[PDB]
């Protein structure tokens, strides 16, 4: 400990002198340092100089750590004559507190503690507003220029959209060349006006039309992010029992960093078309796969019903299809947006009360692949290092993934490493990124060729000796399996293949096995192919033989996209296992089962989504039951899909709004929203986070675990849960990746890493540092060939078609086209292509185009994107008005049964 | 034809979020860039090869060049408007006049009229193929007014001169007649840098003489340059030196001279600096304001054998660049923004390295202290000081100019035995001892011998012994507003004694009565909470010309 004096009295540091002196209880006005993880003192603003005896000039506080034998003084006249100094040469620019930005603002806090109510210097004229974005206002003339902003925008998240141009009192602050803000790069994340302590940046919802601030919320509670697998911990701001603005909260997995849709797309709850009493389709209107309801008009097709009445033809018209048909005549689609105890209530349902193992989610549908050769190899089904990880990784692989598009905070960590440690950042992906910018290296690979680019990296490795023999020695097995079998896939050859130079593939395959520590992430580029699980096998097999895996910054991380999709999972919302993936088809495993419930259970697996799509049109599968889930936008091939949604002898969907699938429903049931509901949601860190109700349900809205107990006690199931924790005290029975994780336990600390080992330690965030959980303890090495697409472009069909994601929408655009700042910054359909094709088709940017596949066509804009390479087409499956699904090869990974949403072949003719 | 949840009454943008690079632009600058590397201490030198191929940097090309280097829109559109000489020019701005004609407003030119001369090359000659505009001190206030046209720096201009180099397309710079490689070596020159470097010579020996000489910092500092090269060389490699050839301070002009005149006699003390502390390159930072000084030394550079590697680089308009650290942070290719102390730049500076900075006329000196000794030297000086000293005299005397002359000097010995006295019909009246920076001192106190230390008893300093006279037909509080008017404008903006302050002080010392008091409060403040020297030193002007100019306040408080 440094000891020292400090306003006469000796104390003892570590820490710099401001937070020594915040600790004894002696506040030092601030403006430019902001005491909160990420933000670096920069010690431009000076209100916080102290006087450091022997010193010719003042200190800045918050810069200036303290030395054995300093002798500080905060209280001296000197010293508090610059403090209030500053803040009075300030106060002469601010706009009148009373009707200002912000009248509350951390500013005018430290101006009434120097009693610096007015200002005797004279003021000068600076900029004008800047309301160009829906979500954010910028009002520079209440600018201190203290850069937090730009520390916001360049350090913490590394978006690199601000700047601080001109210089002298004209420095301001800037987006891009000094272009509007909803003109520029900025990606809305937030991180700005989070920071800013002024007013300067403040959240329109705050402003009326002078600028003056009118909303100040009368509570506020923290919960976690309704979005994605990062699973952000966020502080909703309520005010008259609406959700009027969001704040990033000081989580594991995002230390108070956000992005646009957690930070902004959180009004979907309040939308008009939120359902508010059940729903029962008018008995003489019947179905069909083209057949569009109004959201704001459901009694077109609709009545409105009692709960009683809903939930009684809800469960009959499953019931009698069970009574009548049989339980393989029934399917369940849960939801992994719902809470862990949902989905463990939705599969007991399905299994108990249909009586089959007919129960699955959208994992079908996403790294369905990428877990099938991860439980083949390693007989894991999650991430063996948080993202973390990545600060810690000497080099950090990016491949079919788009983390600052679709887990952004996370990839603001990787931003992070780059900028901070040196990561050498390598993306590979057909697309160039945002990311590219910063990364090292970044292949621009032919769409479709994971296997010839990635068996050419361990072509290089095996070849040259790179490998980790100890490591192959001790944890692996069919390595020489691996050497027979990859010498043909020399980077030489496989150049053309992929369309990465031979000399490229081997610098990045010696590249990531020479470093000390290597991470890989995937994504959907990866996983959704007909071949997705060979993907998955060489990424696998990279990181078995150079031994990159078990330690800090090493490892392999399929991004978990669902918000409790890694949860969802783990409580057995899927058709082959039990909750904590135990398989129903091992007689020990449906046993314990059995005597845990009281009744006998199917041995015998279930149908997948897409399967039990098929089963439909074969007038196998009669009744369903859909919570939480869109998929007459999600699942391929709409045309078929949508079809098959029609023929249903019963449809019950449960959900917030009447989206495409409700449509062809028999009975609606009004569900609430996660921002009304308490649980526990798992991230892509395998982070178990506990959270809240924000506001009440609007209207006549239940619970989502109340509406399933309730058609469970309509199909002869005796529960009588209290609430989520009921549930979890159940669960925890069956789930030994919830030892030592209790209810109490995540009410006081909000999150816990699994596996944990005792009720105080930390979980493992690393795992798989000792062996595996297979037989042998080691990790099965499993070779690859290269497997064509299903479709691939020909002559009438001359284009690949790929689709995805944009930062603003979510999925199937039911929840964040009916959130108003994310429909303002992305409110109409969009296909990209590269600009050199919309030559040759005489399309100019923005203009009009018919998108063709042998199995659906849509019309929709184009935006020029050249980012994109030649010969693809990009879409977003996002727009119901040109539904990408439509277009979409519902062919089959035969391992994982995902589609291949990434690849088939299309047609562009302008429109 | 399907519905959708959304609002439905927007539309969707054309293109990817902000603005988009061009491909000509991208092709134009791919062309330009040639081979050059694009890394990012390359950003300043870029933008220099922008302005200077097409005239301005229009938004098009600092896109295109952004995208080139991996740089962000607003790294570099902030790196660029830092600095005055950069135009940028966006969307549905005009396009910048093919002529520039730059006239300079700081003291000594506004001493013989600049203000004037400005409004009035403005009213003649101001057009869409002329642009005129006003610039801080181009260090030739021996010459005042000075006139930029191009390149071309006019002596002693009027509307006559500027009109006529106008029309006679006289805008390159002339390059006098200096003392060039095979003349310098004729002359025993690279003689002590050899044996130094060789083994004849220890180095030991070098740093030996340069503390018994005393030889202390001709960029105004005046820290002695032994112990600065001693401390570099006691840090662990690699290490780094930098040359500071910004001379930005009003008033001063000695480097120009010794440059235009002698260069190699600057490198020779340059490398053997960056042989002493084992530099592995050296960094020339020439000001903008210098074209006739960047093409001697560019000639001269590629005359040597091949060493040490010896980066020249060019200012682009800004005073802050000439702070050691801010001139680091501009080496970078960043904005010119002082860094904070500790650590300093002789332990961790350029590139992080430890860093030796010298001034240009420091260096100068080393061969001769060498050669001649530490004696030779010491016997030079006055009033009890020791050395040598240039002295950058200007204003209302009747020989303006540098003259080295002895250490210690009073005013009225550098006047009278040095500069012919004060011009015809003026009476002596104030004094700027250290150009702007050093504040104003009064003609009675014309007894303070004038070196490093001697000032500071009456709030003032030597610095780069700017000396600027003034008379009774001058204006002290007008000079002092004047300087003021330069650091608001110079300031870099990074903290609030000196952004504000300097902006407050102009706004108050521009009231037809001055408030002392609250000039006395905000002048406190500023040198006491500024980061750096500038915001440390912008109001000694106010603060002497409240002190020793009593007269000039009648009103009462
Ligand atoms: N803003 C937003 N974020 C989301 C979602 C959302 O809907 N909106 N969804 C969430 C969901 S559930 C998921 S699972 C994740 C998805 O996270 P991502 O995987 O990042 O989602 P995609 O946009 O499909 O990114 C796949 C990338 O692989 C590229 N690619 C295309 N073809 C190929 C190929 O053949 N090989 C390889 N290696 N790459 C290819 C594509 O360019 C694409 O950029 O995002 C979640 N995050
Ligand atoms: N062409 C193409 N298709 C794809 C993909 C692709 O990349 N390209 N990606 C695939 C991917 S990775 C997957 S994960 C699927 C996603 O498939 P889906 O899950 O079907 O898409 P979502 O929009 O997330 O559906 C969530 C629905 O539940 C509603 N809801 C939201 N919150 C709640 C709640 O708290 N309670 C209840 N009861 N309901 C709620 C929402 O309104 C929404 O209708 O899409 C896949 N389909
Ligand atoms: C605001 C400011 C401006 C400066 N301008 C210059 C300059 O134009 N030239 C210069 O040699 N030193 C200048 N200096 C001093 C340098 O920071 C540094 O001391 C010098 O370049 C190296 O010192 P030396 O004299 O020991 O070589 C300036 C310092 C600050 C206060
Ligand atoms: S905007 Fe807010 S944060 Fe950015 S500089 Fe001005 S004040 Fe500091
Ligand atoms: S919002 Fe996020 S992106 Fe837009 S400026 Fe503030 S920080 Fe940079
Ligand atoms: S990152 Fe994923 S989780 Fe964090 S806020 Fe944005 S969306 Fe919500
Ligand atoms: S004083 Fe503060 S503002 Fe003026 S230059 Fe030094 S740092 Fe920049
Ligand atoms: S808070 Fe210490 S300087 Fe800005
Ligand atoms: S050149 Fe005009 S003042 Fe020095
Ligand atoms: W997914």
């Amino acid at each position: 400990t440094i000891a020292f004096e400090f306003d006469g009295q000796q104390v003892e540091a570590q820490e710099t002198i401001w937070a020594v002196a915040k600790r004894l209880g002696t506040h030092i006005p601030h403006l430019c340092h902001k005491p909160d993880p990420g933000y670096r003192p920069d010690g431009n603003c000076r209100a916080c100089m102290v006087e450091i005896e022997g010193e010719r000039v003042l200190a800045a506080s918050c810069k200036r750590t303290p030395a054995i034998g300093m002798k500080v003084k905060s209280a001296t006249e000197r010293a508090t004559k610059a403090r209030a100094m500053v803040l009075e040469l300030l106060v002469a620019d601010q706009p009148e507190r009373a009707t200002s930005h912000d009248p509350s603002s951390h500013f005018w806090v430290q101006a009434d503690v120097l009693d610096v109510t007015e200002s005797r210097f004279p003021a000068a004229e600076r900029w004008t507003s800047d309301v160009s974005h829906p979500a954010m206002s910028v009002n520079l003339d209440a600018c201190i220029q203290c850069n937090l902003c730009v520390r916001a925008c360049r350090e913490v998240q590394v978006n690199d959209v601000i700047g601080m141009a001109y210089r002298a009192a004209g420095s301001k602050v800037v987006f891009d060349f000094d272009d509007p803000m909803g003109g520029s790069t900025c990606v809305a994340c937030g991180e700005c006006v989070q920071a800013c302590p002024t007013g300067a940046l403040m959240p329109a919802a705050y402003l009326d039309a002078n600028q003056t601030r009118t909303v100040y919320p009368d509570r506020e509670v923290k919960s976690l992010c309704p979005y994605c697998g990062v699973g952000c911990q966020v502080s909703y701001k309520v005010k008259d029992e609406r959700i009027v603005y969001a704040e990033g909260v000081n989580g594991p997995a995002n230390q108070n960093r956000l992005c646009v849709k957690g930070r902004f797309g959180f009004d979907y709850v309040h939308h008009p078309h939120r359902l508010t009493v059940p729903l029962i389709r008018l008995e003489n209107v019947p179905k069909d796969a083209n057949d569009q309801v109004d959201p704001a008009n459901p009694w077109t097709h609709f009545r409105e019903a009692t709960w009683e009445e809903a939930l009684d033809r809800a469960a009959g018209g499953l019931k009698a299809i069970r009574d009548t048909n049989g339980r393989k005549a029934l399917a369940g689609f849960g939801s992994a947006k719902g809470s862990n105890e949902e989905a463990y209530l939705f599969q007991k349902l399905v299994r108990l009360g249909f009586g089959t193992n007919n129960v699955d989610h959208c994992t079908r549908l996403c790294h369905a692949s990428s877990v099938a050769a991860l439980m083949e190899g390693l007989n894991s089904g999650a991430v063996t290092a948080p993202f973390s990880a990545a600060l810690d990784a000497e080099v950090i692989v990016v491949i079919g993934a788009n983390p600052t598009v679709n887990h952004p905070v996370a990839a603001t960590f990787l931003k992070n490493a780059v900028k901070q440690r040196g990561a050498k950042l390598i993306i590979m992906d057909p697309r160039r990124q945002t990311l590219s910018r910063h990364a090292y290296r970044h292949l621009a690979f032919r769409p479709g060729s994971d296997v010839a680019m990635l068996n050419a990296m361990l072509n290089v490795i095996v070849t040259e000796g790179l490998y980790d023999e100890q490591y192959i020695a001790g944890y692996t097995e069919n390595f020489e399996a691996l050497r027979e079998k990859i010498v043909d896939f020399t980077p030489e050859k496989m150049a053309s293949v992929c369309g990465i130079d031979a000399e490229t593939l081997r610098e990045v395959a010696r590249l990531y096995a020479r470093a000390k520590s290597s991470l890989i992430f995937w994504g959907m580029g990866v996983s959704q192919h007909v071949h997705g699980t060979d993907n998955s096998r060489c990424l696998i097999a990279l990181a078995l033989i150079t031994g990159q895996i078990g330690r800090p910054g090493t490892g392999l991380h399929p991004l978990r996209g669902q918000n409790n999709v890694q949860g969802a999972s783990d409580a057995g919302l899927i058709p082959m296992v039990y909750p904590d993936y135990q398989s129903v088809e091992k007689d020990a495993v449906r046993e314990l089962f059995e005597e845990f419930w009281g009744q006998s259970l199917d041995p015998q697996k279930g149908l997948t989504v897409v399967e039990i799509m098929r089963a439909i049109h074969a007038g196998e599968i009669r009744g369903m039951f859909v919570e939480g889930e869109n998929p007459a936008m999600s699942d391929p091939d709409l045309n078929h899909a949508r079809h098959a949604l029609a023929m249903l002898d019963h449809l019950v969907v449960q959900d917030l709004f009447l989206t495409e699938t409700a449509f062809h429903a028999d009975v609606v049931l009004p569900a609430s929203a996660f921002a009304e509901k308490a649980g526990t949601f798992t991230n892509t860190d395998r982070r178990v986070q506990i959270a809240q109700p924000v506001v009440a349900p609007p209207g006549d809205a239940r619970q989502d675990w109340w509406i399933i107990q309730e058609l469970a006690r309509r199909l002869d199931l005796d529960w009588n849960y209290g609430g989520p924790a009921d549930i979890f005290a159940e669960m925890a029975q069956v789930m030994p990746s919830l030892n030592n994780i209790t209810w109490e336990r995540l009410e006081r600390e909000g999150a816990v890493t699994y596996p944990v080992d005792a009720p105080d330690q930390p979980g493992n965030e690393i795992i798989f540092y000792a062996g595996f959980p297979t037989e042998s303890g080691r990790a099965k090495i499993v070779p690859a060939a290269i497997v064509p697409p299903d479709e691939v472009p020909d002559d009438e069909f001359p284009m690949v078609l790929s689709t995805g994601r944009v930062l603003e929408h979510w999925h199937t655009g039911s929840m964040t086209r009916r959130a108003g700042v994310l429909d303002a910054l992305e409110p109409e359909a969009v296909a990209f292509m590269a600009p050199k094709e919309l030559y040759r088709l005489g399309l100019r940017p923005g203009g009009s185009m018919r998108l063709e596949t042998r199995r659906g066509a849509v019309v929709l804009k184009v935006r020029s994107d050249r980012d994109v390479p030649i010969g693809m087409i990009f879409m977003p499956f996002c727009y119901a008005e040109a539904a990408a699904n439509l277009l979409t090869n519902p062919a089959l990974d035969p391992l994982g049964k995902i589609p291949e949403f990434k690849f088939c072949a299309a047609r562009v003719v302008p429109a | 034809s399907f519905a959708h949840p959304g609002r439905g009454r927007n539309v969707a943008r054309a293109v990817p979020k902000g603005r988009q690079v061009d491909p000509h632009a991208k092709v134009e600058i791919e062309e330009l860039l040639g081979t050059r590397p694009r890394q990012r201490d390359l950003l300043i030198e870029h933008l220099h090869l922008i302005q200077d191929t097409y005239g301005q940097i229009s938004a098009d090309h600092l896109a295109a060049l952004a995208d080139e280097m991996s740089l962000a829109f607003a790294e570099v559109f902030e790196t660029a408007t830092f600095y005055a000489h950069f135009d940028v020019v966006k969307e549905g701005e005009a396009d910048i006049p093919r002529l520039t004609i730059r006239v300079c407003d700081s003291i000594t030119c506004a001493m013989f009229g600049a203000d004037e001369l400005l409004e009035t090359l403005q009213r003649e000659l101001a057009s869409d193929a002329v642009r005129v505009v006003r610039a801080p001190c181009v260090g030739l206030c021996d010459h005042a007014p000075a006139v930029e046209v191009g390149h071309n720096f006019l002596h002693r201009a009027d509307l006559a001169s500027v009109r006529a180099a106008v029309e006679a397309e006289d805008t390159h710079a002339h390059i006098p007649t200096y003392v060039d490689y095979d003349a310098y070596r004729a002359g025993g020159g690279y003689a002590t840098l050899e044996r130094l470097r060789s083994g004849e010579l220890p180095v030991d020996d070098v740093l030996k003489v340069l503390d018994d000489g005393g030889l202390r910092g001709l960029g105004g500092a005046g820290f002695p340059t032994g112990r600065k090269w001693r401390s570099v060389r006691g840090e662990p490699g690699p290490r780094l030196m930098a040359v500071n050839g910004d001379e930005g301070e009003p008033g001063t002009f000695k480097d120009q001279l010794y440059l235009n005149t002698d260069p190699h006699r600057f490198l020779e003390g340059m490398l053997i600096g960056a042989h002493v502390v084992e530099a592995a390159d050296v960094y020339i930072y020439l000001r903008d304001e210098y074209p006739i000084s960047r093409e001697i030394l560019a000639r001269e550079i590629a005359k040597l054998p091949e060493g040490t590697r010896i980066h020249l680089r060019r200012g682009a308009g800004a005073y802050i660049c000439g702070e050691e650290s801010s001139l680091i942070e501009s080496l970078e290719g960043k904005r010119g923004l002082p860094r904070h102390k500790p650590p300093f730049p002789f332990q961790v500076g350029l590139f992080n390295r430890p860093t030796l900075i010298n001034n240009i006329e420091t260096l100068f000196w080393v061969r001769d202290l060498i050669e001649r000794g530490a004696e030779w030297w010491k016997s030079h000086g006055r009033n009890g000081r020791v050395g040598l000293r240039s002295y950058s005299v200007s204003g209302r005397v009747k020989e303006p100019g540098v003259k080295l002359a002895p250490a210690g000097l009073t005013i009225q010995e550098l006047i009278d035995e040095y500069c012919g006295g004060i011009s015809d019909g003026h009476s002596f009246a104030a004094y700027l001892p250290g150009g702007a920076s050093g504040g104003i001192l009064p003609a009675s106190m014309n007894d303070i011998p004038l070196d490093f230390g001697t000032l500071e008893k009456y709030g003032c300093f030597i610095g780069s012994a700017a000396v600027v006279i003034l008379s009774d037909q001058d204006d002290v509080r007008g000079a002092a507003l004047n300087l003021m008017k330069f650091f608001e404008d110079e300031s870099c903006g990074q903290c609030t004694p000196c952004r504000s302050g300097t902006q407050k002080a102009r706004m108050l010392m521009e009231n037809g009565v001055w408030d002392t008091d609250l000039l006395g409060e905000l002048a406190q403040c500023m040198r006491d909470a500024s980061i750096c020297g500038l915001g440390q030193a912008a109001s000694n002007p106010v603060s002497t010309v409240i002190k020793y100019f009593p007269d000039l306040f009648p009103e009462p408080r």
